[PDB]
């Protein structure tokens, strides 16, 4: 319904954290997700750190609970939800992430270019969530 | 109009090449996953290959693995199939699909192919012009004590249609059954036709097919005789 | 390598509930799509996700996925309903088709098929050439799986069979060839045609028993 809703291409425009911007990539080609037979979603997307492509894939296991998924063995939640502004979502997600608790959030859009309506609704959601409230944008490319 | 059309197909000489084209009405050809998908005549459908809405991803089928590449010109809404070295093994009508749970705002994993083609017929033969091999089918020595016996002429590899078969000059009607043609993998064709005729006569009255092919120039008129061999017992 | 199996062929009386199935390893965890193909045309999708049905597809058809089966379901069966049902599947990296299912929908008697089996013809073989010949007649529906098989394990090497075709009786006809090399029909003991038809198999079987 809501997996099924969210499928297919966004592009990762902005992201925020509590914590310290760790090997924060140059570039994101888009993010896709795949609407999984029984609820779960599996996002990849690739990034450009220091000359490296990396691949990256998360499966998000879908809770009870509309918009909760978790993800890393259970060890981090995520939360999904629309934008105000059209076309637009955001990923906010706690728990450990790589040997340290990060909560973290993320800003979908389906066109690249940044909407500063979009940008402002993330720094309400963000600040209100507890952040450095450093609202940071991101570099696109289609490939890598 | 929301439509597939193919085109490009035609007849072809083993080994060669050909592109296949597939012309989109109603959408955006790179905002979804598209799929080539064939079906060898009295066969089941068989996927070929596939490009994902990335444009990047690609997959084939073991069967086409190197000889096949798929991509689109997205500026003139085409999707395109290249085929090499072609086998008659690649003799089919050829269908470009859409995979509707395959697009830019909406990914399912469940290939869902909404829309189809008319198709494309690509066939890949050498077949030429060719009279037949006619043969006949003897009837069974054990049919042949009696009861009615079933003799026969095998009308072999010609081309192209048709093939006119007759049993003693237009004499013999009855109990005639003169089958459709097989088309085989060759592209020629054999048909087979087959009298029931009481065993009593086998001895007396003679059987012969008379086979014309128009286009070879070719009449043959076969005797069908019964062979006698008494062989297992046991 | 991932395999979708189809029974071939099915068939109701007009009104009747027709069942088609598809079988996989594990084909439950798996969406299956269902597509609808009428002679001399293009498929046409009748089923997506499983249970989902596009627009324009009437309600009489339903599908559903449970372990390693998905079933078509086609409730109070239309003529117009006569078709090929193939099912589909994602496996890895590759679409897999099953085999498809000719659902009949009865318009005529059933008519059980007589088989005609010829061995190779010695003025075939002093051309150093071979074909079996099984000559298929008088059956409805209009709808056959033709095996050959060598001392009894299969062949399907030089096998030509035609598609069903309607004869006079407006029953139904179709041919099949196997060509060997005379070595192979010498080698063996016997070759055997076997025609299923509704379930049920006619077989008739030949060796070289010339002189
Ligand atoms: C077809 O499927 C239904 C649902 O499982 C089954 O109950 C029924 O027996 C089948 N119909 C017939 C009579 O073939």
């Amino acid at each position: 319904g809501d997996t099924v809703a969210v499928s297919g291409k966004w592009y990762l425009k902005a992201m925020t954290a509590d914590q310290e911007v760790p090997e924060k990539p140059d570039s994101v080609t888009p993010m896709i997700l795949k609407a999984q037979k029984g609820g779960n979603l599996e996002a990849k997307i690739t990034m450009l750190t220091n000359g490296q492509c990396q691949n990256i894939t998360v499966v998000l296991h879908k809770t009870s609970e509309p918009g909760k998924y978790t993800a890393y063995e259970g060890q981090r939640v995520v939360f999904i939800q629309p934008s105000p502004v059209r076309d637009h979502y955001i990923l906010y997600s706690e728990g450990e992430l790589h040997g340290r608790q990060i909560r973290m959030a993320k800003l979908l859009g389906r066109d690249p270019e940044q909407s500063q309506e979009a940008l402002e609704d993330f720094r309400e959601f963000s600040r209100a969530k507890g952040l450095n409230q450093e609202i940071l944008e991101l570099a696109q490319s289609e490939t890598c | 109009q929301v439509q597939l059309v193919e085109s490009g197909g035609g007849v072809v000489q083993p080994g060669s090449s050909l592109r296949l084209s597939c012309a989109v009405s109603g959408f955006t050809v790179r905002s979804y996953g598209m799929h080539w998908v064939r079906q060898a005549p009295g066969k089941g459908l068989e996927w070929v290959a596939l490009i994902l809405f990335d444009g990047t991803t690609k997959h084939y089928a073991d069967s086409v693995k190197g000889r096949f590449t798929i991509s689109r010109d997205n500026s003139k809404d085409t999707l395109y199939l290249q085929m090499t070295s072609l086998g008659a093994e690649d003799t089919a009508m050829y269908y470009c699909v859409r995979d509707f749970n395959q697009f830019v705002k909406r990914f399912v994993d469940g290939p869902a192919f909404d829309l189809w083609g008319q198709g494309t017929r690509v066939t890949v033969s050498s077949a030429s012009t060719k009279g037949p091999s006619v043969f006949p089918l003897a009837p069974s020595s054990k049919s042949t004590s009696g009861g009615t016996a079933a003799l026969g002429c095998l009308v072999k590899d010609y081309f192209p249609e048709p093939v006119t078969v007759s049993w003693n000059s237009g004499a013999l009607t009855s109990g005639v059954h003169t089958f459709p043609a097989v088309l085989q993998s060759s592209g020629l064709y054999s048909l087979s036709s087959v009298v029931t005729v009481p065993s009593s006569s086998l001895g007396t009255q003679t059987y012969i097919c008379n086979v014309n092919h128009k286009p070879s120039n070719t009449k043959v008129d076969k005797k069908v005789e019964p062979k006698s061999c008494h062989h297992h017992h046991h | 390598s991932y395999e979708l199996t189809q029974p071939p062929s099915v068939s109701v009386s007009p009104g009747q509930t027709a069942n088609i199935t598809c079988s996989g390893d594990k084909l439950g965890d798996k969406f299956t799509s269902w597509y609808q193909q009428r002679p001399g045309q293009s498929p046409v999708l009748v089923i997506y996700q499983d249970i989902e049905r596009p627009s324009g597809i009437p309600e009489r058809f339903s599908g559903s996925n449970s372990g390693n089966t998905a079933t078509l379901t086609i409730s109070g069966t239309q003529a117009l309903d006569e078709a090929d049902y193939y099912c589909q599947a994602w496996d890895t990296s590759t679409v897999v088709f099953g085999g498809g299912t000719r659902l009949t929908v009865l318009g005529q008697p059933k008519a059980n098929p007589t088989v005609t089996l010829f061995p190779p013809s010695s003025e075939e073989l002093q051309a150093n050439k071979a074909t079996l010949v099984c000559l298929i007649s008088d059956f409805y529906p209009g709808a056959v799986t033709v095996a050959w098989k060598a001392d009894g394990s299969p062949v399907k090497a030089g096998v030509e069979t035609t598609k069903p075709s309607k004869q006079s009786n407006n029953k139904y006809a179709a041919s099949s060839y196997l060509s060997l090399t005379p070595e192979q029909w010498k080698s063996h003991r016997s070759y055997s045609c076997q025609v299923t038809h509704e379930g049920s198999t006619v077989e008739k079987t030949v060796a070289p028993t010339e002189c």
